[PDB]
């Protein structure tokens, strides 16, 4: 059959993908571009508006001397100019980092056990129920105690909520279903019974604080939001004096002693407090991604769901604005999730898997490595070279390093079933990649790829983590694109050709499967195409508090 | 000497150990046994060698609820306990007979290791003592099972956590007392960032051991914060030996006297008379009614005060058996003294201020907690030099069970092993000891 | 001991609340169920909870300052530590919050005491706390209008007062009886309603609130002409900015 | 003529301010208050659409059993339900603390040193009108270099630009004006000399990133966004190599040598990188503020609009959001800009200096501190006690103390031209507003107070600083509300007394003397009235790529 | 003299202070290296270089054998110079915060 990047090049180009030659420098610049024109157009009121110059297509270069491609969003048939995909224009993008960044895991297990001993007073599903009830009216910002207080405007803070979940299907049946993550009805049987057994008879909620206010503040506002919110609802729910000395006890509880931040606090010279993207490790992207309980019977489209997840969290918004901005970086991210060139090659290196060895049967020892993460590094080459359209397609070499190495690494621990030598495979695409083609990525882009082989099996202090523990804070990796998103993916890959239900921690993975948030966590790409479609409706606006 | 005064040293029991000690014989700077106990403390850690082999038997390394499926490593790491610390410590020592300590603990699930002092010598700080041990544990457990260098990884999770990718070591299975040096809120503060309750664990809750082993370490940083160089030194020992050394049995006979139906106010009232009795304060001035007292030795007043504050806990909190009103006797304590003589309180203010926000963060929503979760590395009690924090120590050595965040909770790995060390365990002991025999050098 | 200075009746009376050998002057009787009714912790006929075992079951190490302290008897007992907490009116109410805090810790033993502007409480072991609470309630610590029980919802000490004199209490648990001129508790302190009401007695008469407040106003007696009060607190402000630099 | 609050109280109240007695319980709870309905009605349509119960008055206790009050928004004729004023509610006062923290200074000096030094090529206020062109194409995330860049929509990012400023009056008016902050229009003459004298021949640009990038990420993004794309704008305006060795210097030295952030990072607990609230020093804030500039024959007033601006952000934002969350502390910090209460209190005690020593006459010491603080704490007291309706408006005893204690703090640096001796005054202030009524504020307001005389004059490590240079991150000051705002105040009282352009930064006064801020700088209280009435309109908003 | 304290382009106009530190470097080094010993003749140094223009100071390597870690040098520096520049010039309570603003920054604040 056609390779699965041929519809994709057809709509690109007049030429069939295989054709060496073209024509440039007659489609007029920027005014070929639909986008293009709508900008400079925008350009000019806005100077005019402001009294300042602005977007202006003479200054600098003149881009569009060659074709300015549309993209195909992967597994979709939607197809747009990048800029529809840089996260400034496009609000899906924004509010996946935003459900993200507003979400906590906040237990219930040290608080029930403070009003068992230190109160002595008792808790059961019914009074669960009564204390949801006051915490969903607490938790957007509205009061519980004092007269005379003053609160958000509901219908600004409506994204903001608390569900509950537990392994116990007892406690769970019997709350409200509106406060409930109900693990038996989101997930297949064989992962429900993994996950209810990780979690047991705990309890734990699930806070999310109000976009508006996450896009106001920072990430580190929301562990603290959520303790306030659940400590007022402590105090109104159970009948505590308003202030005595065991509230101390629920806010170190909901605080520090039971939640989970999605990403811990980095040092100094990134200075970020929590929830900002480069705490989040990769195992937890891979579990924020919701395809995993969904595309279960296809681990290829799992793994790819969580590397278009990761390459636009942790390339375009955390390094391509956060760690620097402009312009930024929404083509080194695009390459992983477009045009379903990613999925040919991975697609490729599952079938060369199954068929050799069986899914995880393979020896975990570098002897697959070699084997597996070799073949399928040259497949993906040997496309580039077959298919000059792809080349002019994918035209950054680092681009290309990143999609090879992702489908080789990924590969590799589909045949392991280990994440680790599936990372030893990635570092070694981009040996045989450089070597291949006498470049491979930027200037700077294989600072971890040098360090890479060495650092895999390493044991030392700041060198030696299971890449499931890895993440943007991990020394070798703090600064460069075209990394992040993949080791996500590769992280996923030996979990989703297991099918294990979660990579790296369970109460993550349930936290997400929630249909009340804004973003669909179990469709990423499909919610990229909406947003670049100007389809997909945030949360955060201010149009209800500001003029018509 | 720099300074005159002498003061009388005394045992936990309220015996007399040493009569007229110059007041620097127990200066951090001069006295043998701070000086051991601080590089005890920069270099001792805990191992929780089950903890080790029951994450990797699980997978469930990198903190709270995580788990890696695939990754399980059944390793017999306790019954061959002593093998893996006898390698370990060929790789921590420097030399065969230097000073490094490796001993195993409740039949090899943990182990005390004391890194070489030396090691310390040619360092800037103090996490050479967890680093070292860390890998030499990772690295005696490798060569132990002949660990392959693709599962190697789940060890060293196993042992430090998901550092670097966390600035901790989250979800490591070692401990020390001292954490991190990127957490301390000012240059200096180290010493300051000990859990109370790792305080208390230490000293197996006996309340004169506890106030002493704080008082040394809060007084100690404030040498190495420069608080206590030139004008505030003489404040500072005074405070070190009168709150935290029972100097001149100061605190140990108020405590006596108010012990059995006292409060607060009654030991204020103790300590004003004492003061006045031994020339430390004296009538300025007759208003209407009301003496208002003067002193010509501020540091003197500060320390007697000091004292006084000591004991109103240990009288306050002990009839309780109850730690958490250590914030109120903190704060009134200095409120009504002000009031009742007209001079200032404990630390010029500062531990009444310390006071007031450390009440409201261990009795409402916004943060803080039980006492034995505090510091003074912590925000809400940082503030005053050293006046504040070794109170907390003797409220929750007095806990009799009210907390959910007790010393049981948060540092029973500590308490198995650094209450092991004399020194750690019985430092009044050591201190006073030492500066008895360094008496004649000052 | 000498407590406060001033030659005002306020500071009189701020002196004599704390001083333990003056007499607080009684002026209501409330039953032992009814304080316990009032506080809210247990029912009356329940069994002390507790937090720990009994001191004596636990056999600890030797300690010479546990075994100088004596503990309260809740602390022998293993009682939960439990509280009560009193709003005060800037209406002279006669017990306003610094002087509790300052009274309770001359006073009682034992004592975790609060102050805040619009509340002021005191934890402590429940036995224990059930005797000092009958204390606060029925002396002159307390009156039935100008101030009030209250563990939750504690607006009103900086209220206008309404046309009976109370203190505004946003959930109503003292209600002035126009039949007998007296005040019943109708909830505890928490706000539950309660199975019978307690009676708390009259409200005190204009002249009795000035004779007994510790409160300074303008239409009272005023602080800055108190000048022995205020020269002490200048000291203090000076003494103490002294101190810090040198 | 009356006191200045007299207005307010006969506004909220049916009796006579000085009526001691009133009605409660008559009002019908919520019902009586148009805000709280919508909020009613609010709640029952984001619960029905969503599954999931959020706003209900009937949880806990039923507010509005004493009169709701209206607020006059102190300097303006604006009545409205504190509600109104929540920075949730609020988009003036989101788009204030977006302002600030989307914006850095940025020096030309170094960079031009490097294009002469190590370029050998010659800078002229031709070369930087081409470069000043050039950067704002760039700055808001366009491309000048490379082939196929996709970039951000520019009417998305109106709000970004970079304008400069100099003190050499010639070389300022032969930069294209559109660029320049021109430091004689919008200053007073004898200002204008003061900070053009400051600044000498040096140049520095003033960069403000869009506002949807910065609500998408945080404020350590600013600096790093800007020196993004001044590296851009050196490359294309002085004609590089697209990355040489020479591209570094730019780079440090716009992101570390000669920049100046708005906020410093903060320490591990309050995790928090630059351009966050909590690194604002109270000297800054004080200077981000305009009223200095159009105010200046007033100095209570420049004074109270920097206690309006800080008590806002320190209180509602930082400590009641990035530190807390929930309902929040709304009227923590309205009781210093609402009601002319601080107005009139401070008002008086300017008159009181006036009297007995002249402005910035009185002899700068503790003779000074004890008379105006101590006299103007009892005047502020005296009302409370004259004024029940006063009482009952600011009902908590922490706003009374913040209140009485910046006017005495303020009254007491007007009187010796000193902010230590300010300072002093308001601790002096808050021990006899302690002892006069027995209560001070919160169960944690004084943690500060107490610490404070002793501190005020000390000189030790964490202990000793002028107020200028203090701020949130100041140890005893890191946790309470009703402090930082007013010692910004205090921090601007004796340099407007003295009428100095500027309190600690005179870079920073001028960066934010610019009408392209969506914010009006200079008149604070009346753009939080402005956002109130829900008439305020800011930047950042996906309206243009969201359904219609 | 200047007020220029707390960082780049930072001034607190109307806080000057004229002190002749240069002209007294001798005497002030001499105290601050009396409160940065330990004992006298230990391995403190205190010496002036460019005409008393710079000091080179090397804090008493036992303070360190008492410490956790190396901020010692410069926080114990700092306060022997800023008292020893006030105990020089009888600075007033009021203006030694000034004194500490020019030696230490914006330190704690930053
Ligand atoms: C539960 C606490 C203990 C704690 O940790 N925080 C609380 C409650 C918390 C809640 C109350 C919201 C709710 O009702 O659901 C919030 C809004 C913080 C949040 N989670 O959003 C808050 N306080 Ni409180 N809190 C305030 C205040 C106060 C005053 C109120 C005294 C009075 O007479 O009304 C007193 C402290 C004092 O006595 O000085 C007070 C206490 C208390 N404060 C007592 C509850 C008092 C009661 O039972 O009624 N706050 C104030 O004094 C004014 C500003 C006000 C804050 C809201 C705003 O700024 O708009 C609010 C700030
Ligand atoms: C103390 C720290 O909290 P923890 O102990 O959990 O580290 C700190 N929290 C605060 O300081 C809260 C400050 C604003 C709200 C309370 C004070 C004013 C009430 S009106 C923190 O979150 O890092
Ligand atoms: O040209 S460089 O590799 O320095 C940067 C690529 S975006
Ligand atoms: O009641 S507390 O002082 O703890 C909190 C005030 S918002
Ligand atoms: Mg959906
Ligand atoms: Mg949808
Ligand atoms: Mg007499
Ligand atoms: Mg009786
Ligand atoms: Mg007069
Ligand atoms: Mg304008
Ligand atoms: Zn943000």
């Amino acid at each position: 059959a056609d390779k699965l990047f041929i519809n994709a090049l057809k709509k690109k180009f007049e030429e069939s993908p295989e054709e060496k030659k073209t024509t440039f420098y007659t489609l007029g610049g920027w005014k070929q571009s639909e986008r293009k024109t709508e900008f400079v157009n925008a350009g000019k009121e806005v100077a005019a508006k402001r009294g300042i110059p602005q977007y202006n297509p003479d200054i600098g270069t003149p881009l569009g001397q060659r074709v300015l491609m549309p993209y195909q969003v992967s597994t979709t048939d939607t197809y747009v100019e990048g800029d529809d995909l840089h996260f400034v224009n496009n609000a899906a993008m924004q509010q996946m980092w935003d459900d993200i960044r507003r979400t906590v895991i906040v237990g219930l297990n040290h608080a029930h056990a403070v009003i068992e001993k230190r109160l002595g007073k008792e808790v059961t599903p019914e009074t669960i129920t009564h204390y949801l009830e006051t915490v969903n009216h607490a938790m957007p910002g509205a009061a519980v105690v004092q007269e005379h207080m003053v609160e958000t405007h509901p219908a600004l803070v409506a994204d903001s909520y608390v569900k509950v979940f537990t392994g116990n299907d007892e406690i769970a049946d019997e709350i409200d279903p509106a406060f409930v993550i109900d693990i038996n009805k989101q997930f297949p049987e064989d992962q429900a019974e993994t996950l209810k057994a990780e979690v047991g008879d705990g309890i734990w909620q699930v806070v999310r604080i109000p976009t508006i206010v996450s896009r106001t503040c920072d990430g580190a506002t929301t562990s603290r939001w959520s303790a306030m919110q659940i400590g007022m609802s402590m105090i109104s729910a159970y009948k505590q004096a308003a202030g005595e000395a065991a509230t101390g006890d629920f806010a170190y509880a909901a605080k520090h002693a039971e939640v989970i931040h999605m990403g811990t606090y980095l040092p100094v010279r990134r200075a970020r407090g929590e929830n900002e993207p480069g705490g989040v490790p990769f195992g937890y992207l891979a579990d924020i991604c919701q395809s995993s309980r969904v595309n279960y019977e296809d681990p290829v489209r799992v793994s790819l769901d969580v590397v278009a997840t990761g390459a636009m969290l942790y390339d375009q918004i955390w390094l391509g604005s956060y760690m620097s901005g402009g312009v930024g970086f929404t083509q080194y991210a695009t390459a992983a999730y477009t045009d379903n060139i990613l999925d040919d090659f991975t697609y490729f290196g599952k079938e060369y898997v199954e068929d050799k060895y069986g899914l995880c049967e393979a020896p975990n020892n570098m002897d697959t490595v070699l084997d597996v993460a070799t073949e399928v590094t040259f497949y993906g080459l040997e496309q580039y070279e077959e298919y000059p359209a792809l080349l002019e397609d994918q035209f950054g070499g680092s681009q290309r390093a990143a999609v090879v190495a992702a489908a080789a690494g990924c590969s590799t621990a589909f045949a392991t079933g280990n994440a680790q030598t599936g990372l030893s495979g990635w570092y070694l695409s981009m040996y045989l990649h450089k070597e291949q083609h006498s470049r491979l990525g930027f200037y700077g882009y294989d600072l971890q790829d040098q360090c890479g082989a060495s650092n895999v099996f390493s044991i030392r202090g700041d060198e030696g983590l299971p890449l499931e523990l890895r993440g943007p804070n991990y020394p070798n990796y703090a600064m460069n694109v075209g990394h992040q998103g993949e080791y996500a993916g590769i992280s996923q890959a030996p979990h989703a050709a297991r099918g294990d239900a979660f990579v790296f921690n369970p109460l993550v993975k349930i936290a997400f499967a929630d249909d009340n948030l804004v973003f669909d966590f179990t469709n990423v790409r499909g919610e990229f195409a909406k947003g670049a479609l100007r389809e997909f409706e945030p949360a955060g606006e201010r149009a209800l508090i500001t003029p018509a | 000497a720099k300074f005159e005064d002498k003061v009388d040293l005394y045992d936990d029991r309220g015996n007399l150990v040493e009569e007229q000690v110059p007041l620097e014989a127990l200066s951090p700077l001069r006295n043998p046994a701070i000086k051991s106990i601080v590089q005890g403390i920069k270099r001792t850690v805990a191992v929780n060698l089950e903890g080790i082999e029951n994450a990797l038997k699980t997978a469930k390394v990198g903190g709270p609820a995580c788990k890696i499926m695939g990754r399980e490593l059944d390793l017999d790491i306790v019954g061959n306990a002593e093998s893996i610390a006898a390698a370990a410590k060929e790789m921590i020592q420097v030399t065969e007979d230097d000073d490094t300590n490796v001993e195993l603990l409740g039949g090899g699930k943990r182990a005390l290791v004391q890194v070489p002092s030396a090691r310390f010598d040619v360092a800037a700080e103090y996490s050479a003592a967890p680093l070292v041990t860390a890998t030499a544990f990772v690295q005696a457990i490798i060569n132990e099972f002949d660990v392959s260098m693709y599962d190697a990884n789940m060890v060293k999770a196993a042992v430090l956590g998901r550092y670097p990718q966390s600035v901790e070591y989250m979800g490591a299975n070692i401990a020390t007392m001292l954490d991190i040096p990127q957490k301390l809120e000012g240059p200096g503060y180290a010493l300051r960032n000990i859990m109370v309750n790792h305080v208390v664990a230490a000293t197996l809750k006996n309340t004169l051991q506890a106030a002493a082993l704080s008082t040394i370490l809060e007084q100690t940083a404030m040498f190495e914060m420069g608080d206590a160089v030139g004008a505030f030194e003489r404040m500072h020992l005074l405070g070190l030996a009168y709150q935290g050394m029972n100097a001149d049995n100061l605190v140990f006979d108020l405590v006596k006297a108010n012990g059995k139906e006292g409060t607060v106010g009654s030991v204020i009232a103790d300590l004003v008379e004492r003061a006045l009795e031994d020339g430390v304060i004296k009538v300025e001035k007759e208003l209407t009614d009301y003496k208002v007292y003067g002193t010509d030795d501020l540091a003197m007043w500060n320390a007697y005060a000091a004292a006084g504050l000591m004991a109103a806990t240990m009288v306050n909190q002990g009839a309780a058996r109850a730690a958490q009103g250590v914030s109120s006797t903190l704060l009134y304590y200095n409120d009504l003294i002000e009031f009742e003589t007209g001079l200032p309180s404990v630390d010029f203010g500062k531990v009444e201020g310390t006071a007031v926000g450390f009440s409201f963060f261990s009795h409402s929503i916004y943060g803080g907690g039980g006492p034995g979760i505090f510091n003074g590395n912590h925000i809400v009690t940082r503030h005053s030099k050293g006046f504040a924090i070794p109170c907390v120590a003797a409220a929750m050595a007095l806990d009799a069970g009210t907390q959910m965040f007790s010393p049981e909770a948060t540092s029973g790995l500590i308490k198995e092993v650094f209450s092991q060390v004399d020194e750690f365990r019985e430092p009044l002991k050591y201190v006073v000891e030492a500066a008895a025999e360094i008496k004649n050098e000052i | 001991a000498q407590y406060y200075p001033g030659t005002t009746k306020v500071a009189q009376n701020r002196r004599n609340f704390c001083n333990p050998e003056y007499e607080l002057e009684k002026l209501r009787e409330i039953s032992d169920e009814d304080v316990v009714k009032i506080l809210g912790h247990r029912a009356p006929g329940e069994e002390y909870p507790s937090v720990h075992p009994p001191l004596e079951e636990m056999d600890e190490p030797e300690d010479a300052i546990r075994e100088m302290v004596e503990p309260i008897d809740g602390a022998k007992a293993g009682d939960r530590v439990r509280y009560i907490q009193f709003t005060d009116s800037m209406y002279f109410a006669p017990a306003q919050p610094y002087v509790r805090s300052r009274a309770y810790l001359c006073r009682y033993r034992g004592a975790d005491a609060g102050t805040l502007s619009g509340r002021q409480i005191i934890e402590t072991r429940e036995r224990d706390l059930e005797k000092i609470s009958k204390e606060l309630l029925e002396t002159e610590f307390f009156d039935p209008a100008r101030s009030g029980v209250r563990g939750k919802s504690v607006h009103g000490h900086s209220l206008r007062l309404d046309e009976d004199g109370m203190m505004f209490d946003m959930l109503r648990r003292q209600i002035y009886n126009k039949d007998t001129g007296r005040v019943e508790m109708v909830k505890n302190q928490i706000g539950d309603e309660l199975d019978e009401p307690v009676d708390l007695g009259e409200p005190l008469d204009e002249e009795t609130l000035m004779e007994k407040t510790t409160i300074y106003r303008v239409d009272g007696e005023a602080y800055r002409d108190d000048v022995e009060a205020v020269e002490i607190m200048q000291r203090i402000h000076v003494l103490r900015s002294q101190g810090g630099f040198n």
